[PDB]
This record gives structure tokens, sequence and C-alpha cells, in this order.
């Protein structure tokens, strides 16, 4: 109200009014691989619920994609929301916050800022390309957030004008897609509930290119809009899967009858739409107006002049009207949010369900006490203000009204993260316009202005003055892992405070962006890949900061591993002369890393089922199992501190006394490393004895936690340390032929082909790799331009691999500005690590040590 | 309860606290929750675990952390406050708060203020540093401090943050680093007899949208207009609040009597014929000045019998011959010439004169060297206003407070202030951060570009 | 602009000028 | 030459007459790279092929 | 030949062969029809 | 019914009109169903490269658009210490038209490139005695279950 | 160039298969286009020149005849072989006396007259400062300048820089 809004099929007091009925409210992410339809799809929902807002006829309008580099690479970068009010097959108006992510895998982290404020997730498959990296990925980090999945199933009119597959056989694709995702479902959820089956209308089958939208029911509807006595939904329970129609008996039956007879869905469904697109496509002169006379549709004479495309278009909006199969699935198998409050409490409150404010935001009430959260910020395009976007779990922001933000490193006895922000709007955000309101009600998605100035990533916001037993949500656990790094350096250093503000500004923007300056005053940028850092530099030389700014080669992060035990026993005493700690490291064993850093175990477990854990997986006596202290350098990292020490030598109580310390000291040197300040991992510290202080003033705090770290340090250097290079998993989408250039690109780049696969039903293949992330610079320009653009490959983060070389090798020359050999590699990533962080030239292994 | 008795206290240094800057975290940027490590001086954010200041604790045995927003110290990695009042002087200087009672004899000191350092020095009469090209506003700063009533609004920030603001408005923070300085530059109990306006100037180089660069000098009466129309634009909240401190403090009313000269090449029956047309005729187009621009009679270019050197030099009433309503000055425009005549009604409390120095020929940009005559203790500028105004107007004596002098080419040209300190008599010729005691006779010797005066 | 349209002004006030200080006009031997 | 090439590409990334014919120093594609030299042509499934080409 | 309705082009403003020198030059070609492949590619740029 | 008129303006045609006549000009048409083909060698990319003075391989060669800076006259600071800089391929002129923010400091007028289309996975039909919605062989097959 | 290369272009897709070099290649429609496009652009450049044929550094010397041109117009005419040379001595008598330093006031000499030769010499001063600069970095930075152009700068460097070195010792004073 009050604001100047595009014409729409509903109306922005309707909007409103749906928003505090929570019921009819469905927090949806659309996520799906890269170029899987999308933000087409939004784009269809928009030109649904907008009579004025038309996709161009050669051009696909995105709507979404609102940015200028979105505009210009074609690739989704941001997640847009977008608020419609999209009417079921019933005719029910439901109110949609749909986020439209980005599906290319390198901006994965921006669908977790989705998959987080949303209650369900429609993930997209292109029916040509099928089930791909990111669809897998998706699917994973769906369900692992709770997340109720649906599928739909874009593009089939690739089956139809690209593949020209017969109509069995293309339900033969989409079946074996849909067996595909139910698969990957099986493999990442014990739960097999949440089959998805088109039957069950947790499948949709789309076209948003050429705006085809349908479940089972909402074709089912058609026929039962065109043929009067017929119902529906019990026609949709018959539709897919090997049931036949039997027009004797006019029976629907499981055995096929003639022996050359189709599938119900290939009947019914599949060959009146190759219909439709065959004779758009193929007849439009000759036989076009009688087959659009069968299907109730009729075209004005200028709409008949059309070019193909946009009468493909055009026909089947007119056949098969609103897009009521996506409402059908999104409101039968996406929660209420009012009954996905509970799971998203459970999942993403620190607190739990089980806290006071557990309860009464599993309630999920605009009468509640406030408990918004914001994952994503979203800058004005003049750069300054951002706007914090979340959904409100309880209670009602107002616009106006002074509220306390709290931001990810706040606790309970650390409230020192909270500030009292006053807000200063609110907005309902849709794409390309924003419905300014006066109050948001719990449930919904809101764009806030005025709290962006005390956070950085994620926010949870309060109220003052009550809610003083208010935790923060969890912060955003990434799909994936930030690994490339760039170095970010103003040309005029006059400018660097632009460049810093500008630097903080791409922090918000990018949820799983570290800007960190390392101790050489090198301000450093971490990022996915080099798509997501090339928008992360464009966003920091041309949105934020308008200045000039030089970057540096990417390089990645590494780790620091041990191979074996350390040789010494390793010993520190504080500054004091008291507090002796004497630790080995030993490495993990295979897979334990794995299983803390993907949470298979926790410290926030009681003792006897994190040593039970222990003893029956990893063969750990229940004596080391039981003497498990932390998890590395956070509460899930790849490291343990474990202490061995017997209760005969060291009393234990004096030991638990300096436990906290030994632990922080542990987790700061296993967040630095002795190596080349990156993070240790997949090492297990053994606390095997430790001397402590009589008396609380002698021992903790300042003493204990550097000496700690420089027990970590040198029992890491004395076991036999390595370097981890980060390898990306590469899917290259690649035709037949181009499979042995794919292996060639490949070859000269340290990758090894895990997999050349054929996509089932399309003639491309996947070549599955695993390049490591220092070799992929330049890795998809070096494949598309060698293949001629047919290959394309998508890399993720997969693993961390030790490095071919021995990083403590003095041994080893290496000639500044030399592709080094692999078996010193180590070498030159340790110390070119170690002049990029500007320590020491070399690390010894005697450094932390007390004898030297 | 170990607050009071802290061990770490003998450990800060205030030789390294310069609080002149970003409050930012030197590893992680964030301006939320930043501390001084006051070992160092180096700024970390946190105060909890795995946060930056309490690594740093750990890291360097740097165990005593001030609270840069909240203005209270912490000891870290072990944590507690620290409540000690010889700390005070800290927070003195990284916020200087300045009450009514020390405002009221602000410009009572005559005794000198000591820094930290063994660095005497007065009040306002505080070096701004150089970066690369900048002495132009550092000059145009310190010709603001030294302005009581604009200096008395800027050193109580209650004055302006209240005022409301566009929620993406960057014009504001020149008002908030403006006063921020003035805090900073007026701070008698400052660690260093100089500030660095730096933070100041790149609110003037995002503001300005790269105009008065710090790389790049401008002129200090383009930085003077911009900075005084900035100021007062962004002291209005959400509006054109018509008075700002701007407004009531340099602003006056002039009546300029525009006449539109006939045109030169026609002949005399036709040139007194247009007379009776009424658009060469005379205007009164009265409008608000916040500096008089003092046109310069150009280098005479000759020298000549009388004086002998080949400095020229103007009384300063000639060149305030200029606001009287009798003298006229030619304006040329395209296809038109006019006979502008200026009068002053309304004069401010501080006024300000802009001397124009440098004119463009057709090939260079040249400086006026002619020196102004000017006393520095009174010019009653009575007779420079209507008698319809000198009823209203009870005091118009003027004594100089500030002479911003720049020195040299256009090209490599440098600014000096002389700053006439109160409560002393004494004039210093601030130099970006070298201070001298210039005389009082010998602010008249030199180029006069900007001048503020006072109306007592 | 050009010139004689910079020396415009004063070429009319060189109009001004009487009769009887044209032939009065010195030369440059002094 | 190639690996020379290759090394000097590195090295530098970071240390009145009528001529009616092009030279052959205006060229481009003087690449080292085995990858962009020999450019896997596209093969349009084997049933597409080059305009104007026999 | 995506299009079943145009607008009539002038047979200059019809350029027969501009999509074969904004492919990539074939394999096998002598340097001269390479560079000129490229000054092709140079003044379709410029014109752009 | 075919065009416009006597001033032959407009056309509109039957696409077995349209269809033959893209048949008989199949000699002047490349048969790509992309523009993946032109990846690093379209005009955006073109523009990148002359803005950035640098050549696409198959591509045109202009004048610098800006004044380059020579890496001899630059002077060793930490930021292009070359003992920093751990080589592994050589960034090439591509990778820095691909990418134009990542790999170039002072990317000025620079263009970015549109990034992956989908592989038009188009089976031209060589066989009109085939049906038009057939399993081609190029299709990889589907195995049941 | 241009449609060399479109033969370059058409020859090479033309010539291969069974067709091998030869003339008998004609693809003309990419060189017709060609000059086709640039008769586009020359054609209202000769039609301009047909339709005007068928029809019906030395600053100071311009400067110097233009006042003596605005003070010739504004003469009684009944004395031009009179004071037209004695105008243009004083003329250059004045940009002696400023190149000099020293003071030019001829008494006889009526004010407007006297004001546009000292409008002349302010002309004329700020054009020889730029050109004596202007010249000094071309023979600094080293364009080829003949030994007239220095010898001629270096005079207007010398006064220029005792005029400068005037202004430091009286601005020591
Ligand atoms: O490329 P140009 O310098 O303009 O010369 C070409 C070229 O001759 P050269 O190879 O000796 O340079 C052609 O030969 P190829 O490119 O095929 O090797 C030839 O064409 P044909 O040999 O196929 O006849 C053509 O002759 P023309 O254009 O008259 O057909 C001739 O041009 P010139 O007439 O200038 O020699
Ligand atoms: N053949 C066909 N093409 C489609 C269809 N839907 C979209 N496309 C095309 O595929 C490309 C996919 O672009 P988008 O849908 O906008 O991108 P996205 O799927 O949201 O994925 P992101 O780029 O990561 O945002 C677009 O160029 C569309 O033209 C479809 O249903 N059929
Ligand atoms: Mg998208
Ligand atoms: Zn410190």
């Amino acid at each position: 109200m009050e604001q100047t809004l595009p014409v729409t099929v509903y109306e922005m007091d309707f909007l409103a009014d749906l928003m505090d009925n929570s019921e009819l409210i469905r927090n949806v992410t659309l996520c799906g691989h890269l170029h899987h339809g999308k933000t087409c799809f939004v784009d269809c929902l928009i030109e649904q619920t907008h009579p004025e807002i038309r996709k161009r006829y050669d051009q696909d309008l995105c709507y979404t994609d609102i940015l200028f580099t979105e505009q210009e690479r074609g690739v989704g970068i941001k997640s847009t929301p977008v608020t419609v009010v999209l009417p079921d097959t019933k005719g029910k108006s439901y109110l949609f916050n749909i986020m439209d992510t980005p599906g290319h895998v390198n901006f994965s982290d921006e669908v977790t800022a989705g998959l987080r404020i949303s209650d369900g997730v429609v993930l997209f498959i292109d029916a040509a390309e099928g089930v791909m990296l990111n669809t897998e990925r998706l699917i994973k980090h769906a369900v692992q957030e709770r997340l109720a999945v649906t599928v739909c199933i874009n593009k089939i009119d690739r089956l139809i004008l690209e593949l020209k597959l017969p109509p069995t056989d293309a339900y033969y694709k989409l079946r074996h897609i849909v067996d595909e995702v139910n698969g990957l479902i099986s493999m990442y959820s014990t739960d097999e509930n949440l089959i998805l089956s088109p039957l069950l209308g947790n499948v949709c089958f789309s076209s948003s290119q050429y705006s085809i939208c349908f479940t089972l029911g909402s074709f089912a509807k058609i026929y039962a809009d065109t043929f009067g006595d017929i119902n529906y939904q019990e026609f949709a329970k018959r539709l897919w899967g090997d049931i036949y129609f039997n027009p004797k008996t006019r029976k629907f039956t499981k055995k096929a009858p003639t022996s050359s007879s189709q599938r119900s869905f290939v009947e019914f469904i599949l060959e009146p739409l190759y219909k439709i697109l065959a004779q758009v496509v193929g007849d439009v002169d000759t036989s076009l107006p009688r087959t659009l006379d069968e299907l109730g549709i009729h075209l004005t004479k200028e709409e008949l002049k059309l070019n193909i495309r946009p009468l493909l278009r055009l026909v089947c909006k007119k056949f098969f009207g609103e897009f009521t199969g996506f409402v059908d699935m999104c409101v039968q198998h996406i929660p209420s949010p009012k009954v996905g409050a509970k799971p998203k409490i459970e999942h993403t409150y620190t607190g739990g369900v089980d806290s006071d404010l557990g309860e009464a935001m599993s309630d999920c009430d605009p009468d509640g006490p406030l408990m918004c959260h914001t994952t994503k910020m979203y800058s004005t395009d003049d750069g300054v203000q951002f706007h914090a976007f979340g959904r409100v779990l309880s209670g009602t922001i107002h616009a106006g009204q002074p509220v306390k933000v709290l931001g990810e490193n706040y606790t309970l006895e650390d409230e020192e993260d909270s500030q009292i922000c006053t807000v200063g709007r609110l907005w309902i955000s849709v794409a390309r316009y924003h419905i300014e309101v006066n109050r948001v009600p719990a449930g919904n998605w809101v764009l806030i202005e005025g709290v962006d100035q005390p956070i950085v990533k994620t926010a949870t916001i309060t109220e003052p003055r009550g809610n003083e037993e208010a935790q923060i949500f969890r912060p955003l656990k990434f799909n994936t892992t930030s690994v490339i790094k760039i170095a970010v350096e103003p040309v005029n250093p006059s400018e660097l405070p632009k460049m810093l503000d500008g630097l903080r500004k791409v922090n918000k923007s990018y949820p799983s962006l570290t800007t960190k300056v390392e101790e050489s005053g090198e301000h450093v940028i971490l990022g996915t890949g080099e798509l997501y850092l090339d928008c992360v530099m464009h966003d920091l030389r041309k949105m934020y900061s308008e200045i000039d700014i030089k970057v540096a080669d990417p390089v990645v992060t590494f780790c620091e591993t041990v191979v074996e035990t350390s040789s010494l026993k390793c010993f520190a005493e504080t500054p004091n002369k008291k507090n002796k700690i004497t630790m080995i490291a030993e490495p993990l064993e295979k897979g334990l890393a794995e299983d803390i850093e993907n949470e298979v175990v926790q410290i926030t477990w009681n003792r006897k089922k994190l040593g039970e854990f222990f003893q029956t997986k990893y063969d750990w006596d229940l004596l080391a199992a039981r003497s498990i202290w932390a998890f590395g350098p956070d509460a899930t990292g790849p490291n343990i501190l474990v202490d061995d020490t017997l209760p005969s030598e060291v009393d234990k109580a004096l030991l638990g006394s300096v436990k906290d310390s030994i632990v922080q000291g542990f987790q700061w040197g296993t967040r630095e490393g002795p190596l080349c300040d990156e993070l240790i991992r997949n090492v297990k510290f053994k606390i095997l004895d430790a001397v402590v202080a009589q008396e609380p003033l002698h021992r903790g705090g300042g003493q204990i936690i550097p000496t700690a770290r420089r027990v970590v340090y040198s029992a890491f250097l004395m076991a036999t340390p390595r370097l981890m290079e980060p390898y990306y998993f590469v899917e290259v989408q690649a035709p037949a032929d181009c499979v042995s250039a794919v292996y060639t690109v490949l070859a000269r780049r340290r990758g090894h082909v895990t997999q050349d696969a054929p996509i089932p039903g399309s003639p491309l293949y996947t070549i599955k790799a695993f390049i490591p992330a220092i070799d992929s610079f330049g890795f998809e320009t070096d494949l598309r331009t060698h293949t001629q653009g047919q290959a394309f490959s998508l890399s993720v983060f997969h693993h961390w691999q030790i490095v071919p070389g021995d990083p403590l090798d003095k041994s080893i020359v290496i000639r500044p500005l030399e592709p080094q050999p692999a078996p010193h590699l180590a070498r030159e990533f340790m110390i070119k690590t170690r002049r990029r962080k500007g320590l020491s030239e070399d690390v010894s292994i005697s450094k932390f040590f007390d004898d030297p | 309860r170990r607050s009071r008795h802290c061990p770490y206290l003998d450990t800060i240094n205030r030789s390294v606290l310069d609080f002149d800057f970003e409050k930012l975290c030197s590893i992680s940027l964030s301006h939320i929750n930043a501390y001084a490590c006051l070992v160092c001086g180096k700024y970390f954010q946190g105060r909890g675990l795995k946060s930056h200041a309490y690594i740093h604790s750990v890291q360097f045995s740097h165990h005593v952390f001030l609270n840069l927003h909240t203005l209270k110290f912490y000891c870290l990695p072990d944590n507690y406050e620290i409540i000690d009042s010889s700390l005070e002087d800290i927070t003195y200087v990284l916020k200087p708060t300045f009450t009514k009672q020390q405002i009221a004899n602000l410009d009572k000191q005559a005794k000198l203020s000591r820094a930290y350092d063994g660095t005497t020095y007065l009040p306002g009469i505080v070096g701004l540093n150089n970066i690369k090209a900048n002495d132009y506003a550092n000059a145009v700063l310190q010709a603001l401090s030294n302005v009581p009533p604009l200096r008395n609004y800027f050193l109580e920030e209650d004055n302006y943050k209240n005022i409301k603001r566009p929620p993406g408005d960057i014009m504001f923070l020149l008002v908030q680093r403006f006063g921020e300085l003035m805090r900073k530059l007026w701070n008698p109990r400052n660690f260093k007899a100089h500030v660095s306006p730096h933070e100041m100037l790149q609110a003037v180089v995002l503001c300005s949208k790269k105009t008065f660069q710090i790389t790049k000098q401008g002129d200090g009466v383009d930085f003077l207009s911009w900075f005084l129309n900035a100021l007062h634009s962004a002291l209005g909240g959400t509006k054109k609040k018509k008075k700002t401190i701007v407004t009531d403090v340099f602003q006056g009313s002039m009546r300029i009597f525009t006449k539109k000269l006939p045109h030169p090449d026609l002949p005399a029956e036709e040139k007194e014929q247009l007379l009776h047309n009424d658009e060469y005729q005379e205007t009164m187009v009265e409008s608000t000045f916040m500096y008089l621009t003092l046109d310069l009679p150009t280098a005479p270019l000759y020298k000549d019998e009388k004086e002998q050197l080949i400095i020229p030099q103007v009384p300063l009433f000639n060149i305030l011959a200029k606001f009287n309503g009798i003298t006229e000055k030619e304006y040329k425009t395209y296809k038109e010439n006019f006979l502008k005549r200026f009068q002053l009604t309304k004069l401010p409390p501080y006024l300000i004169f802009c001397i124009k120095r440098f004119t463009k020929n057709n090939f260079f940009v040249e400086k006026n060297p002619t020196i102004v005559n000017f006393p520095i203790t009174n010019v009653d500028l009575r007779e420079y206003l209507s008698e319809e105004v000198q009823a209203v107007h009870k005091n118009t004596t003027y004594d100089l407070i500030a002479n911003i002098v720049h020195d040299g080419k256009p090209s490599e040209g440098s600014y000096r202030i002389h700053v006439l300190h109160h409560g002393t008599g004494k004039w210093y010729e601030l130099q970006d951060l070298q201070v001298t005691d210039i005389l009082p006779q010998m602010i008249t010797l030199s180029e006069a570009y900007i001048q503020i005066w006072k109306r007592r | 602009p050009k010139i004689q349209q910079q020396f415009s002004d004063l070429k009319r006030k060189l109009a001004e000028v009487t009769e009887e200080e044209w032939l009065s006009i010195p030369e440059v031997g002094d | 030459k190639d690996k020379s090439k290759e090394l000097h590409a590195i090295k530098e990334r970071y240390l009145r007459k009528f001529v009616f014919e092009w030279d052959a120093s205006e060229d481009t594609s003087i690449d080292y790279n085995p990858l962009y030299k020999e450019r896997h042509q596209v093969q349009l499934l084997g049933r597409g092929f080059i305009a104007g080409i026999d | 030949f995506n299009l079943r309705s145009g607008r009539t082009r002038r047979a200059l403003d019809i350029p027969l062969v501009k999509n074969w020198y904004r492919e990539h030059c074939p394999a096998g070609q002598p340097v001269k029809v390479r560079v000129s492949y490229q000054k092709l590619l140079k003044y379709y740029v410029l014109n752009a | 019914k075919y065009v416009n008129g006597s001033t032959y303006q407009r056309w509109q045609f039957t696409l077995p009109m349209m269809s033959t006549l893209y048949r008989l000009a199949n000699q002047l048409l490349t048969d790509l169903v992309d523009d993946n083909y032109f990846y690093l060698f379209d005009l955006k990319a073109f523009f990148t490269s002359k803005a950035l003075n640098m050549a696409i391989p198959g591509g045109p060669k202009f004048e610098p658009l800006v004044r380059d800076i020579n890496l001899q006259d630059e002077d060793w600071n930490e930021f292009n210490d070359i003992n920093k800089i751990i080589i592994r391929q050589p960034i090439r002129t591509e990778y820095k038209i691909a990418f134009p923010y990542l790999y170039n400091n002072l990317p000025h007028h620079v263009h970015l490139t549109w990034y992956h289309t989908p592989n038009v996975v188009f089976i031209k039909t060589e066989d009109p005695d085939l049906p038009a919605f057939y399993f081609d062989p190029l299709i990889n097959p589907i195995s049941h279950r | 160039r241009m449609c060399k290369d479109l033969k370059h272009l058409i020859y090479y897709r033309f010539n291969t298969g069974p067709v091998g070099k030869g003339p008998g290649c004609g693809f003309w429609a990419a060189g017709w286009r060609v000059w086709l496009f640039f008769m586009r652009g020359i054609t209202p450049l000769l039609e301009r020149w047909l339709g005007n044929l068928l029809a019906r550094s030395h600053f100071d010397l311009e400067l110097r005849a233009a006042v003596m041109h605005d003070i010739l117009d504004m003469m009684p005419e009944g004395i031009k072989q009179n004071k037209a040379r004695t105008i243009l001595q004083h003329l250059s008598e004045a940009w002696r006396c400023w190149k000099a330093n020293i003071p030019w006031k001829v008494p006889g000499l009526p004010t407007p007259i006297e004001n546009m030769i000292l409008r002349y010499v302010k002309a004329k001063a700020d054009w020889w400062t730029n050109t004596a600069h202007y010249n000094r970095e071309r023979i600094r930075r080293g364009a080829t300048v003949d030994k007239t152009v220095c010898k001629k700068n270096l005079g207007r460097l010398t006064r220029l820089y005792l005029k400068a070195e005037q202004e430091r010792q009286h601005n020591y004073l």
C-alpha cells in the first residue's frame, strides 16, 4: 500500500492478507542444476500472475537474475525471492514465497541461504540432461537441511523438439529421472516415506520455455474441464507408471492389453503433448487450426502469425493455463510453514525445539515473541545500504519498531554480538519490485531495512526488552568449502578504505565469502570457484567500491595433515614454567574426518554415545573413546583432541581445570597450523601427560592457550607433516565424441577421470573426474575451448588429498616462476603460502619446543 | 572482581594508540565489536572466544583491549572489564567529549596543553596530517575549526546525531566525521599534538564523488564552497532545514542589482531607446552567500615608480568596494553584458572572504600575486550596508580569525593558514603539521586566499 | 574567442578618445 | 619452441606504401598449447557439416 | 530460417558469409586465409 | 499470401517453404544448433579482448584501448612478489577473457561473455523415411529398471 | 584489403572437394556488398563536391595584426601615414618593456589606446609564457627542433626565469 506496483492478477491487499494466514504460505526454494529451468519457471509464474509483464518473443525475460552480471553472464548468481499468489487446481490461491536460487555449483552457498528460509524444495531437472552434479548436491543438501523435496522435471520439450524421442522412450527417460532422484533420496535419507513419484504429486513435468506445467492432477483436470463427468484425482492416480488403458472395458489395468498398447502416461499425457508440439512446430499452416479447435484453443489471426517458439508458448499457455500443478505439488508436499516450523526449529535453532522459545517458534504465531531470521543481504543498486532478507518464524516485525539483531557469535553468555537496531522499512520482495508493508507476520519472508549494520552473514532478529533467553539460529552450514583464494589490493592504495568498505559489502552479499587480512597485510577473498570469484570481483570493483583493484593469481587454501605418529612425545611449559603439556599427534582413521565434518559424530553428544561410536566404528578402546575433548578447529572439524593422561599420573580434576584452555589452544592451533597457517586436518592430538599448576592464577588463560597451541604445533611437526590439496570433483557434460578430448584436457592438469558414463536418453556423456583445485584455474576454459564449446564442466569441492611432495624438504630448490613437478609440489605449496602468509622462509620442527 | 587489580596495565603504551582511523578489525574488516589492543594499537574484532582480539591476546601476549564503541577496557584472553581511572585518557583520546562548561571555557585557554609525548600544543591549534596532496582541505578544516559556534556545534555529537537522514545517505558522514575531527582537534588531553584528518577526507572523497581527492589537491575555495554547502545540506533532516549551524554562522544575505547593458554595437538613439524597455533596467535578485568572493584587480603588468617591489598591493577596502551599492561590476556572458551591483543586507557573525587568486587566461591558470593590505583587528563594514539595514546591524566590526594562504604556482602550490588562537591573542601559521607562531603584522603580507572574520 | 572578439571592448572605448589626442601621441624615441 | 613460448607467456604475465595483403606477422593462433592448436573441430553428431566446404 | 514471418531486407544487408568468419578458421588452412579470418573479425568487431 | 504486396516489405512463409529453403541453403550454414561454439569467440569475448589488449587465438588484434601496465616498470611490491605466486598452468589470454574480473587488474570497458547455454541436443534427421519421433542411435539407450 | 579477405574466405571454402585452384569461383555478393557500403559513405562527399563545383604557433603575429587593425579602424582617417607606424612602435615598445620588467608608462599616450596596448601585452604575455614552457617541454622531451627555436626559447625562458627570480627576491624582501 502507498506504492506503485505493477498490474497483477491478484491484488496486494489479498497478498498482505494471505501473509497473515500462515497455512496458505509456501516457502519454497526452486533449486536445481545450472540452466535447468528455474529462472524461466519463475518467469512463467510471473507472467501468469502479472498480465503486463510479458516475455519477449525471441529472448526469455528472466525477471529474476536482476543483477547486471546475471544478465550478461546468463548464469543466476544470487537467489532472488519472488512472492506471488498462485492459484491451485481447485482454484484456491496460496501465497508463494519462492526462492529462485542459482543452479551453478559455485553459487551453491546461495542455495543454502534459500534452503534455510524455505520449508520445501522444488528440484528442477532438465528432462534431457537428467540428474546432474548440482541436482545430486541439492538433493543431499535439501534432505540434510530437513526440507520436503519435490521435483519439477523441466524442459520436457527437449524430449520432443530436440531428442525427438518416441513418447514411450521419453516416458522411459522421465521414469529414469524420477528413479534416479528416488535413489539419491534413499541414499541421503534413511526414511523412505519421501518417495518421489508423479503419482504422489511429488514430481511435476514442465517446459518453462513454452509454459507447459502439469502434474498428473493438473493434466487430469484438463480432461475434467474438457469432459465433465470424470473425477481427476482418481484419474491422476492411474496416469503414471506401467498402468495401461483398456478402452473396451474403459478401465486402467496393470496388465498390458494388445501387446503394443502404451502406458497411461504415454497415451493420455505424453502423446497429446507430442501432438500439440508436433502440430505447432511442423504443421502450423496446414493443420494447426483444426487441432487447436480440438483442444478448445482459439488463437487470434495476429497470434497465429507468430514464430514457432512464441506460438508454442502461447498454445501451451492456452492449453495448460495457469501453473496449478506446481501449486498442487508444493501445497500437498511442502509444509505449511505452521507444519514446517517444528523441523525448522529442530534443525536450525540452537536452543532446539525443547526451549521455551523453541516451543513458541514451533507454533509460528504472529502474536508471539519476534524471532525473525535473515540469511541473505540484498544490496540496493546504489551499493550503500543493504537489506537483510529472511523469514519471520514468530511474532511480527514492524516498520519503525526497534529490534535486537543477534549476530552469529551471539551466545547467551556472550551477549555482545547483539545490537538494538531500528527497523526502517519492510518489503515483501518480489524480484523487480518490492511491496512496502507496515508489518510482516510469522511464516513470511521479509526484506528489512536498518538491521544491516550489525550483521555480516546471518542474523537472528528478536525483540529488545523481552526474549532475554533468545538464542541465534545456526549459521549456514554450506554445501561446499570456499577454497579458491585470491589476494586483492587497490591499484591506488589511497582508496584502500573504499575497497575495505567494498570488501565488507561483498562479505554481506556472498554468504560463503571469507574476506580476511593475512599477517602480511594481504587482503584475501575465499570463494568456491573462478566464476564465483569473477562475480565477487565484479561486484567489488563495480557495485560496492568504484575503484580499481589488482587481483593476484587464484590460489587455493591448503590443509595440513600428518601421516605417522609424532617421533618424540612433544611438550610445552607455560611462561610460568609450570603447566607442562605433553601431546603426540597421530593421523586419524580413514573416514573419521568425513564423519566429524558431516556431523556423524558430535561433541554435543554425551560421553556414552560418543564412546560407543568410536568403539564400534574405528576400533578405539573405551579408554580412548571416553577421553575425547574437542573436535578440531570448530565443533565439527576434522581433528580430535584426546587425553591419554592416566589418572594415576595426573589429577583428573586438576586436568579438567584447564581442559577449556587446552581445548581452546588446540582449536586455535588446528585453525592456523604450523606449516603455512592453514587448517590442520585429519590429525588426532593425544594429550599424553599434563602437569597442571595447583593455584588457578598460575594456570589458565594467557598461559595455557598459547602453550597448548605450541604443543599442538610441535606434536604436529614431529609427526611427519604433509600438505593437503583441495580436489575438485568435475562433472563434464560432453558429447560422445568429445570424451577423448575431455580426457586430453584433464591429463594436462593432474586430473584423474573417475568415470565416463552415457547420459541415458541423451546423446551426451558425463565425464566425472577429480582435478586438483590448484590445477582447475581455467580448466573449464581449456575444456570448452578445446572442444569448441561442446564439452562443459562444473567443478565443485570434493575432498582434501595429500600433495605428492614433502613440505619440510629443504633439499628442494624451487625456481620462482616455474611449474614445479609433482614430487616436490608440497614444497612449492608450503613456502609460497608461507611467503604469502608472510611467515618465515621455512618452518623447522623445533620452532615450538622449549629446547630451542 | 579482578577489575581494579589488573596486572597487564603497565603493558599499555599510548605511543602506539592511534585512534584517528577506521575502527575496523585488522583481520576481518568488521566494524562490529572492534577492540583496540592497547599494547600495539591494532584493532581486532570481538571479545569472546575464537574472536580476533582473543586470539590476538594469546598470540602476542597482548592482554588488554579497549572496546572502541563501548569505551570499556578488557583483559583478554581471560576476560574481565578493567576499571581504572588512569586509563581514562585513552578513552578521551579515542572519544573526546566536551561538556557545556568545557565548551564555554574552551576559548579561554591561555595555558598550553601537553600531549602524551612531551609536545605542548594548544587545542585547535593542532596540525592536520598531510596525505599526498591535502593541504587545501587541511587549511579549510583548520579554518572551520577556530570558528567558535560551528566548533561548539560539532563538539557535542548530540547537536547533530539525532537529526534525520535519508536511508542511503552518505552525505551525513561529512557531518559526523567533521564532528569527530573537531573533537580530536580541540582535545586538550591528546596523545600527540597532531590529528590525522584521513577519515574526514575519505568522507570528503566519498561524498564529493572523487572531487576533492587526497592524492590530487583541489582549490580551497572550491572545497570550502562544497564543504559548507554539503554540511548545510546534510545537517538538514530529510529536507532543506533552512537554518543549520552553517547558515547561522557563515551565511549572510546580499542584494545583487543586475542591470542589463543594452548592446555595445548599436547607435545612440536605439541605445537610449532601449532604456525604457525595462529588460535593460535594474533588478533585485537578493540572495544568500556563504562567502564573499573578493576580486583582486589584476597584476599591473609593469612595475611602477612609488614602491619598488614587483609585488602588487590592494587595500582590503578597495576589493570591498564591491558590495557597496555604488561600485558596478561588469559581467560578460554570451550575447550579454550586465552591470551587477552588490549590497550587503545581512552580515553573518563569521564572514568568509574568498579572495579570487587563480584566473585562467587563454593559455594557463595564473595566480594573482596581489597582496591584500588588510587590518586584522578592526574592519567596520558599516558602510557596505544600506541605511535600511545599518539600524538592524548593531555590531559590524570584524576581526580576522583565520587566513588561508596559497603559496607558489597554481600547479605546485601549498596551503598554510594563520589562525588566531582565542584566549591568547597569538596567531599561528599551521602548514599542515608544523605550527609556527606568526606575528600579527605578517599575516597581511601573504597572499590571502580565504579569510574568516568574527563580528565581535 | 577570436582576438578582436577579445579586443572589441577596448576598441569601442577607443572610439571615445578625441582627435586632439591622436596626433599628440608620442613616438618611442624618448 | 612451444615450451619456450609457454614459459615466455608466464614470464611476461609476471615479469607511403600501399600494402594490399595482410602480413603473416598480423597473425594470431600461434599457440604453444596442444589443446588450443589442435582444437577438436565439431562433430555435430556426425550429421551437421561446416558451411561452404564440400 | 527459424522464422516463418519476417521483414524484407536489402541484398546489401544480407552478408552471406558473415557467419563463416565468425566461426573458427578450419584446420589445415594457410596463413593468409587465417589472417583474413582474423581481420574480417577485426572489422566485424569494430563495426559492432 | 506470401509477401506484403508490391512494396516487398514483409513476408510470411509456410513451413514447408522454409524447410526447403533451409535445405537449399544448407551449404551456406554451419549446422550449429548452439552458440556454445562461439565460447570466447563471440562479440563480447572480442570486445573484452580488445579492452584488455589481448588477442584470442582465432580472433582479432587491435590497438590497446588503454595504455598498458609495463610489467618491467612495476617495482616488486608485496602483491606482485613472484616468489609468492604458485604457477601450475600459464594463465592464458582465454582465461582473462572468460573471467575478466578475476584474472585482470584493471578490467575496463570489459564485457562479461555469456556463459554456457545448455547443449542443444538436436538430432538432425538423415532419413526422412524415419519417423519424426524416433529413438535415434545417437541417443544413448535407457536401460529399463 | 577486406575484399581480398572475403576472397580468401570464399575461395578456401569454394576450392575444397574436387574443386581445385582456378579462376572459376564467382560468389560475388560479399565484395559487392563492401563496395556498396563504401558508396554509401562517399555519396554525399562527391555530391557536396559537385554541389560546390556546379554552382552559380604564430599567435603573436595574428594578435599584433588584429590589435593594429582594431586601432587602425578607429583612427581619424586623416592620419594613417603618421600614427600607424608610431602606435606599432608603441606596441613593440610596451612588449619590450614587459619582457624587461621595466615600467612602461607613456604619458602622452591616451588611456584607451594605452589600455588596448596593455591588453595586447597581456595576451602576448600569456601566449609567450605558454609557448616558452611548451617549446621547453618539446625541447626537453627530445622533440626535434632547430637552432633558432632553441635560441628563441632560451631567450624566452631567460626572461621568464628572471621574472620569477625577481619575484623571488621581492618575496624575500
Ligand atoms: O591471395 P592473393 O594474394 O590475393 O592471390 C590469390 C591467390 O594466389 P596465391 O596463392 O599465389 O597468392 C589465389 O590462390 P590460392 O589462394 O587458391 O592458393 C588465387 O586463386 P586461384 O589460384 O584459386 O585461382 C587468386 O587468383 P584470383 O583471385 O584471380 O582467382 C590470387 O589472386 P590474384 O589474381 O591477385 O593473383
Ligand atoms: N529447450 C528448453 N529450454 C529451456 C527451457 N526452459 C529454459 N530454457 C532455456 O535454458 C536456459 C536456462 O536458463 P534459466 O532457466 O534462466 O537458468 P536457471 O535454470 O534458473 O539456472 P541458473 O542459470 O543457474 O539460474 C535459458 O536460456 C532458457 O532459454 C525449456 O523448458 N526447454
Ligand atoms: Mg536462476
Ligand atoms: Zn596487540
